[PDB]
């Protein structure tokens, strides 16, 4: 009738990204945008709004049965799961995120590191010059685990096709991993690994079987 | 007709003393001035209130019931060696500084006092009775003209003294003790009016604390609440070209309270102490009469703001009545002339949290509308029209109109042409044409040189704006390749302020330092500074100022002058206060199209985070940076920021991959203290032999004085991360 | 009662436009959260029977950093504690310190009263997020959040029941306030049995000096009777209304309540007012229930 399903996985970074964060307060040691870490702390962190924002895109291309052109109006059968200001069969979403903190420093200063965030030098070539806008980005280290957790719960009428919800998730979260996460991802930065796919229940009101 | 008399008659009761300190004649000021006046005027009344200034005259009485003998009674109430500065009886004893007669131009370079002039006197000056003289072919003083000489009598007798005598009475101008004393005169005219007597006007105050002793005055003030709530909270982006229009929207408000109070009950401008900010001191009376005339005029006022606006907007007023031997001859004690104010200001507190009441709280609980069609600017639904790509309402509606109309010199008030401000009032922009002009005018900046017949009731405020305000992200950007597409946001606003004003003159039992004369020039010597000198400062600049007002500022633009202006315009006040009033405000950059309601919230939350310390501080791009201002421009800004401009530039591209790596150093310093400094030793080893060997005379220096800065406090340290970061934003891209 | 200890990371909560936020939340955005999810899991019959109860009431968001916090007494104390008379400068400049004070501890609840003035401590700072879109125009926005540091969570105080403790069970994997789309509002609820034993002065029936909290609404039969000798401040709070059937979804009508820690003088009611604009199948309910403190 009612459960909660919460999606508890490990996201692996295989390669360092680079993620726009606000302004230049907490990194003043780079040229461009700098990562948005946390304003307590000094902890690199990532926005919940770029898991939805890039998941939701990479999905509507194949799951679609008409060219998009506005958001919240393309493919019904999976706009569900995310949000619609215009359909009146759903408006909340089934798929609540979590800013996926940065769990890894409790190992990861017995290794001795650097610090938290690296700096590399980028530049480009105009074909009639040599360097030119000698300019550079702030990537992150490699080798940091997150928690990431997706909550998905049901309201009555979601009941002849709760197995079928399973199969675009599930599909979603392998999908992710053979594609950029980031900015300029193009050259190879995004790329994530979720280690550890398993869900639970918190309520408890719907068995466990479809795990994997 | 007869009223109005009196009022004229206390403004030129010194007219003398300006051409006896210019032409040389053995006579008292208060007998020459009636015979030069007479001469041009065919008058006869307000002739003879002049020769009767003083006590030791009688020109065989001449007149019973006469008005020229209240006039006595009053003159010492405002009352109580070239010119003592205000600021000089504020604290302890440092520095005599003396002003200069000139004149008070806004393109004229401001006379700041210092001890260098004439100790003696004034001398044989000939540039103020000159101008005086000029103007003085007016036609008979009626009601048809109000300020049309208190605009000029303020605008060049603003630094000359009223009768230069020991030194308690001194630093009083006589541009303000002539325009104080027609305020206490017209108190004493409602207060023999409306109990029922008439023949005390004579001479039947034998007593020294007769007439002194009676209560009969009134003190009343306002606090205009909603102004930071309504012109820095903004919806969208798009608001951003009529902010300035938004913030002449409720200076013009303020100002229309003082009005539309005075003339209803019946005074003139002389009953008036510094409006602007929403905050104010209206003088009165102590009668029936006019409590009944507040009273009323307050549930009016708030009557329409309650249909178009909401409770954002509300005004309080506060009475508190008090005598006149609280501020001359006996009682100096500091609670005595505390306790005036005390009866106003406790009310004030206790009116805005008591605001609205039974049948009128019930009425916006109602619920009548139903649509969906927003301006998305101020949060409002009523009487909507089309304009662009959405549709504005009409409370912001009239800004866009306005926003265009500020070039026009003029400000016709009328009654429903536009958008309305008062209860039966309006406002907009035109001149040059006069299409109707009903009455009461107001103008902007409007000092000395260009003056000829336009009689308008008008006051001082800033206006400047530079190119848009949308459009500042080019400007911050050289055409050679500096700079970054950003603009920063300062909220200077003056920091200490219950001294100067309550009880802070205290040095010597002698001098009382208790005179309300003594206490209202302070208001008038620092609002020239706040509210006039910022356009002239603000010249020749990429930045426009906003709200100029004599407590917090609104200046946005680009960073390349903003940065230039808020050190400097501090230097200016120092001068003019002698060193006796701190001052603290805030530079934060922030993105391009962004929303300015946190755009202006979160440059304000360093203001407040900027006092933790204690008063003398301030707070840079963030919060961490807490410094103490002077350390800057006497150290940071100085030989430091300064320094790099010329011993380093010469390394450019390969040079520029060192300074990203010191600052991360300077801040990892509690976790990593010893290891930190024997990093440290490297660095400054990798710049000198990555270099051209004949460079490396330049390079001397830098690598000592480097070094110093880290081992030596904990404060000096952060003076190294602020140098470093605006030498980044300096060069770029 | 008994309070439901939960504390916060990354939140939101707006107050007039979307990218202003606050530290906390008006009482209107639980009542609002409960009833709302109430339909989704199958009982909105159920709690509309429970609310209209009387004894059924909730509380505001109050900081909880070892130890409960209360809102600071508008208008007190009044104008006869100086606190250390020095000089005209120095208390002048104290008396700014209490306006900006947002709650006391449970502690300072009875000296606050009989005179001493001192700064709130730094529960959390005001940060802000970006984004924008890039298949549109790009566009951008700006958004505040609400990042809690030194420990500082929040409780709020209901009533004991076999129903309230199930629907508050899945609020907190659900988000509550702000980008519910996003996951700024999930929290973890700490269930408690014994809150506080000087924590209990919650009374409806005496009036000696009460202080009506949760932005307190008199009906139409009491409203002059205990506004005269008050001490309150208007508010704001309205926004779009959130329907599943009217394809445009109506604006709310405006409600300018309280602000939490008024003091009155008598005892209040407390009603359910119905904001119906248009028409709508449903009806938006209200809080709109103040208690009282014996101060
Ligand atoms: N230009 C001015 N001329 C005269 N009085 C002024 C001016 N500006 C402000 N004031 C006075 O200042 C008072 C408000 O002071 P305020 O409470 O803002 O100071 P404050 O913020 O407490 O100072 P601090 O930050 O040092 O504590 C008003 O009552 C007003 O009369």
């Amino acid at each position: 009738t009612f459960a909660k399903i919460k999606f508890s996985a490990q996201i692996r970074l295989e390669t360092g990204l680079h993620i726009g964060g606000s302004d230049a307060f907490a990194a003043i040691g780079a040229i461009d945008s700098p990562v948005i870490k946390d304003p307590i702390t000094n902890i690199p962190i990532i926005p919940g709004s770029s898991l939805k924002g890039k998941m939701r895109t990479l999905l509507a291309k194949v799951y679609n049965e008409k060219v998009a052109e506005k958001p919240s109006d393309d493919s019904d059968i999976l706009s569900r799961l995310f949000g619609n200001s215009k359909d009146k069969r759903f408006k909340m979403g089934r798929l609540i995120f979590r800013d996926a903190f940065l769990s890894n420093a409790d190992e990861l200063d017995s290794l001795g590191v650097r610090s938290y965030t690296e700096v590399k030098f980028e530049n480009t070539i105009d074909r009639i010059t040599a360097e030119a806008n000698p300019r550079q980005i702030e990537r992150a280290i490699r080798n940091s685990t997150f928690d990431f957790e997706l909550i998905y719960e049901i309201t009555d009428e979601n009941e002849n096709q709760v197995e079928e919800d399973f199969k675009v998730i599930r599909d979603g979260l392998k999908l992710l991993e053979l594609d950029y996460l980031g900015g300029s991802g193009s050259r190879g930065y995004g790329k994530v690994a979720f280690e550890k796919l398993k869900a639970t229940t918190v309520f408890g009101n719907y068995d466990v079987k479809t795990l994997n | 007709k007869e009223k109005i008399d009196l009022f004229y008659g206390a403004l030129l009761h010194d007219i003398g003393k300006v051409i006896q300190r210019a032409t040389g004649e053995r006579k008292k000021h208060a007998l020459v001035g009636a015979d030069w006046f007479d001469e041009i005027a065919d008058n006869q009344v307000i002739s003879d209130q002049i020769r009767y200034h003083m006590a030791n005259y009688q020109s065989d009485k001449l007149g019973n019931d006469h008005l020229a003998y209240i006039t006595y009674i009053a003159d010492n109430i405002a009352s109580g060696t070239n010119q003592a500065d205000i600021f000089n009886v504020f604290g302890a004893q440092t520095d005599k500084r003396y002003f200069k007669p000139t004149v008070l131009n806004l393109k004229s370079k401001p006379n700041f006092a210092s001890a260098t002039y004439e100790p003696f006197s004034k001398g044989d000056y000939a540039a103020i009775a000159t101008r005086i003289k000029n103007e003085l072919a007016e036609f008979e003083f009626n009601q048809a003209q109000i300020d049309s000489l208190l605009n000029l009598f303020e605008a060049i007798l603003s630094f000359v003294p009223s009768s230069t005598n020991s030194k308690e009475i001194a630093d009083i101008s006589l541009a303000e003790h002539s325009r104080l004393t027609a305020a206490f005169a017209l108190a004493i005219y409602d207060y023999l009016e409306d109990k029922g007597r008439h023949n005390y006007k004579e001479d039947l105050f034998t007593k020294a604390s007769a007439f002194y002793e009676e209560e009969a005055f009134l003190l009343a003030s306002f606090d205009l609440s909603g102004i930071q709530d309504f012109i820095y909270n903004i919806a969208t982006s798009g608001a951003a070209k009529q902010l300035k229009a938004r913030s002449l929207y409720l200076d013009f408000m303020s100002e229309y309270i003082a009005d539309s109070l005075l003339d209803k009950l019946g005074l003139n401008r002389a009953n008036l102490l510094y409006v602007g900010g929403g905050h104010a001191y209206f003088v009165l009376a102590n009668t029936e009469k006019t409590v009944e005339t507040l009273v009323q005029f307050e549930k009016d006022f708030n009557q329409f703001l309650l249909a178009n606006f909401q409770t954002r907007l509300y005004v309080a007023f506060g009475w508190g009545s008090f005598a006149a031997k609280d501020i001359m001859s006996e009682l100096n004690s500091p609670e005595s002339y505390r306790q005036i104010y005390q009866k106003a200001s406790r009310m004030i507190s206790e009116k805005k949290i008591s605001r609205y009441d039974y049948r009128t709280l019930m009425l916006l609980n109602r619920g009548g509308k139903s649509s969906e069609r927003e301006c998305e600017i101020c949060h409002s639904v009523e009487n909507l029209v089309s304009y662009h790509d959405q549709k504005v309402c009409d409370i912001c509606r009239g800004l866009y109109q306005f926003s265009k109309e500020i070039a026009h010199d003029h400000f016709i008030i009328t009654e429903n042409e536009g958008l309305p401000i008062g209860p039966n009032a309006c406002l907009k922009g035109v001149a040059f044409e006069k299409l109707s002009q009903e009455s009461f005018s107001r103008v902007y900046v409007k000092n000395d040189y260009k003056a000829g017949t336009i009689k308008a009731t008008h006051v001082f405020v800033g206006d400047y704006q530079c190119d848009e305000i949308h459009k500042y992200a080019a400007l911050s950007k050289n055409e050679d390749g500096l700079g970054i597409k950003r603009l920063a946001v300062v909220r200077l606003d003056v920091d200490d302020l219950g001294a100067a004003f309550m009880a802070g003159f205290s040095r010597q039992g002698n001098g009382q330092y208790s005179t309300l004369s003594r206490s209202a020039t302070f208001s008038r010597s620092m609002s020239l500074f706040f509210k006039v000198y910022i356009n002239q400062f603000a010249s020749d600049k990429k930045l426009s100022i906003i709200y100029a007002g004599g407590d917090d500022v609104f200046a946005i633009g680009s960073w390349q002058d903003i940065i230039a202006f808020t050190v400097e315009l501090r230097q200016n006040f120092i001068k003019w206060t002698n060193g006796k009033l701190t001052l603290s405000a805030g530079i934060g950059l922030f993105a391009d199209k962004t929303p300015i309601s946190l755009m202006a919230h979160q440059t304000g939350e360093l203001e407040e985070a900027a006092k933790g310390n204690e008063k003398d501080s301030i707070s840079l791009f963030s919060s961490d940076y807490t410094f103490k201002f002077d350390r800057f421009i006497t150290n940071v800004y100085d030989d430091k920021l300064e320094q790099i401009r010329y011993f380093f530039n010469h390394q450019d591209e390969r040079g520029k991959n060192f300074i990203y790596k010191l600052i991360e150093l300077l801040r990892n310093y509690e976790s990593e203290e010893k290891m930190n400094v024997a990093r440290l030793a490297y660095y400054l080893t990798r710049l000198e032999e990555l270099t051209d060997k004949d460079e490396r005379d330049k390079f001397k220096q830098f690598k000592k004085l480097f070094f110093k800065w880290y081992t030596n406090n904990e404060s000096d340290r952060k003076e190294a991360e602020l140098a470093l970061l605006l030498y980044v934003y300096e060069i770029r891209k | 009662y008994k309070l439901y200890i939960m504390t916060f990371q990354n939140a939101h909560f707006g107050s007039g436009t979307l990218d202003s936020s606050k530290l906390t939340f008006s009482a209107d955005r639980i009542f609002s959260a409960l009833v709302l999810e109430s339909l989704k899991m199958g009982k909105l019959d159920a709690f509309l029977a429970e609310a209209n109860q009387d004894k059924f009431t909730l509380t505001d968001a109050f900081p909880f950093q070892f130890g409960p916090f209360l809102p600071k007494p508008i208008g007190y104390p009044k104008h006869d504690q100086i606190d250390q008379s020095v000089d005209v400068k120095e208390v002048r400049r104290q008396a700014k310190l209490s306006k900006k004070l947002q709650f006391l501890a449970l502690e300072n609840v009875d000296d606050y009263l009989n005179g001493e003035l001192f700064e709130n401590e730094e529960h959390a700072v005001i940060d802000t997020v970006t984004k924008n879109q890039p298949h549109k125009d790009g566009n951008l926005y700006q958004v505040a959040t609400t990042r809690f540091s030194n420990d500082t969570s929040l409780y709020v105080i209901a009533n004991e029941s076999d129903l309230l403790n199930e629907l508050m069970s899945s609020l907190q994997y659900s988000g509550l306030g702000g980008k519910r789309s996003s996951g700024f509002g999930r929290f973890e609820l700490d269930i408690q049995n014994i809150p506080l034993e000087l924590s209990d002065r919650l009374t409806k029936n005496h009036s000696d000096k009460v202080m009506s909290l949760t932005t307190a609404l008199p009906v139409d039969a009491d409203l002059e009777e205990a506004m005269e000798d008050g001490h309150y401040l208007l508010t704001k709070s309205s926004g779009f209304a959130f329907s599943h059937a009217t394809n445009e979804n109506y604006r709310k009508q405006d409600l300018y309540k309280f602000a939490s820690g008024s003091t009155f003088s008598k005892t209040f009611e407390g009603q359910i007012v119905d904001v119906r604009p248009l028409d709508f199948p449903h009806a938006v309910l209200n809080y709109a229930k103040p208690l009282f403190f014996k101060l």
